């Protein structure tokens, strides 16, 4: 508190939306090495994915 | 030469009718690459007495 | 043979919908949908690029 | 394909010695979408051949 | 705890018996023809099925729908930790603590 | 003022 | 076909390895030079085709 | 670049739909 | 090549030609409710050498 | 700059055509068989580099 | 094949990004309750089966 | 109000399907005989006045 820094100017804070991407991209793991999805029956563990 | 409004095309037959066939069969196979349709007349007369 | 319990103008104005597009305005019948601003509705406080 | 069919193979109910239905041959058969047009022929002369000792 | 491996070039030998090249020829224009195809089987023949039992557990029940059973030779089995095994198919398995 | 009206077919190259 | 195995419980989760014991053949055919032409037949459990 | 499905139209008969053969 | 691309639907038979016809009428029927036709591979070859 | 998530839970959710049992039934019997099966392209399709 | 494409300089790290354009399908099977079983194929630019 | 035009050159472009020499040959005598005489009208046809 002084008397010059009556003077000082403020500029609001630059706008920034944040949120998921479109159609979730990203939040499931499609065409990843370590992290490939299953789709497969009980009785045999042969992945049709 | 000799019909006048027939020739012209602006009444009788349709261009599936006056053109002969070997082209009317080219135009049908070849008309998703290159169209011919939009170069002949079609006729369209009115109903006129009923 | 009109009925208490029908709704002939409420019926109407669906069937004006089903049948066209109500956001096109014809003076003739006095047709112009009733309508609101959604921007007054639902408020999108976006603030302002002060 | 609709000429050379994979047969239907029946099952059995214990119980009442009834045939519980059937499902095709989905476990004997040979892989050939690498082979070329003379050993695919050799793959379907060989099923047809199976075919016919069946109806046979 | 820091173990890290680097390929720096990979490069492929092959060797050849310097057969006489009509004897090879001949050879060749032999296993050429559709009646000498040669032939494999794995020495391991058989479908690896792995099925889970949970900790505690003393019972293992498994099932098979219906299946056509031609030319089947029998059953092996043996237990294995989950710890001591990876899943593959999957290029790298980041659940596989183990080495 | 005008009477564009055609069909086609399959695949083709043109005439048989 | 159904089995059931009774074991020893360990406080660890453990799998059951079940080797069902097949023929697992191939036939190798090479009719042109640079031609190579396989067909394959696991017999029972046979196979993704 | 590569959409395609089985179609060959018919719409609902006499009966209208749901019992398939003429 | 062409059993592989006749198998895997890239070239030859359309669904409406390959499919057992009682699925073809099926589909044909019950299309309004719940429509099959996404699940089979059509394929569009090009016309080649004229 | 701080952000974070947690996922408390995954449900899968599915829904079926409540299709008369007899003609679910007709319909599974012609698509269980080697002439119709089901096929589909990566409906935009390439080979990404 | 040979490609040569001419660009525009930037300051910053790029990419380019190809698209080899392919036929990627899978065929479906489902011959009994308990199972399914897919064939994959990549027509040009493969990865077998 | 001191507007003007030059022009410093004329060209005429013309694009040719790159058609097989001897099906546009078969084109070209199907086009060239009076039952098939290509015809026109104004697109929005009238005697002006």
């Amino acid at each position: 508190s002084s008397e010059t820094n009556l003077t000082q100017q403020s500029m609001p804070n630059r706008p920034n939306y944040i949120g998921f991407r479109d159609n979730f991209v990203g939040l499931m793991y499609y065409n990843s090495t370590g992290n490939m999805g299953v789709l497969a029956g009980q009785a045999s563990q042969l992945n049709a994915v | 030469m000799m019909p006048q409004w027939a020739y012209m095309h602006i009444a009788g037959q349709d261009a599936s009718e006056y053109l002969s066939p070997g082209l009317v069969q080219f135009a049908r196979a070849t008309d998703t690459y290159f169209s011919l349709g939009n170069k002949f007349r079609n006729p369209t007369v009115a109903p006129t007495h009923d | 043979v009109d009925l208490q319990d029908r709704n002939t103008e409420l019926s109407y104005q669906l069937l004006l919908d089903s049948l066209g597009d109500r956001t096109r305005y014809f003076s003739m019948w006095n047709s112009a949908v009733d309508s609101y601003d959604p921007d007054v509705r639902i408020i999108e406080n976006h603030g302002v690029e002060d | 394909s609709k000429e050379i069919p994979t047969p239907y193979m029946w099952s059995y109910q214990p119980q009442m010695g009834l045939a519980a239905g059937a499902s095709q041959d989905y476990s004997t058969r040979m892989n050939w979408l690498s082979a070329g047009p003379s050993m695919i022929s050799r793959v379907n002369g060989v099923r047809n051949h199976r075919n016919q000792i069946l109806l046979e | 705890d820091g173990a890290s491996v680097r390929f720096d070039s990979v490069n492929l030998y092959a060797t050849f018996f310097p057969m006489a090249h009509n004897t090879a020829s001949t050879l060749e224009a032999m296993l050429r023809n559709d009646t000498n195809d040669q032939s494999f089987n794995d020495y391991l023949s058989a479908a690896n099925m792995l099925y889970p039992i949970p900790a505690k557990a003393t019972n293992v029940p498994i099932s098979i729908p219906s299946r056509n059973w031609a030319a089947f030779r029998g059953w092996s089995f043996t237990r294995l930790k989950t710890k001591e095994t990876p899943s593959l198919g999957s290029g790298f398995d980041p659940y596989f603590v183990y080495s | 003022m005008g009477t564009w009206n055609e069909i086609g077919t399959s695949q083709l190259n043109g005439g048989a | 076909l159904d089995m059931t195995f009774e074991v020893d419980p360990m406080d660890e989760p453990t799998l059951l390895y079940l080797l069902f014991e097949v023929f697992d053949v191939v036939r190798v055919h090479q009719p042109h030079r640079g031609v190579i032409e396989a067909v394959y037949l696991r017999t029972p459990f046979s196979a993704g085709n | 670049d590569i959409n395609f499905a089985s179609l060959a139209p018919r719409h609902g008969t006499r009966p209208f739909m749901g019992t398939w053969n003429e």
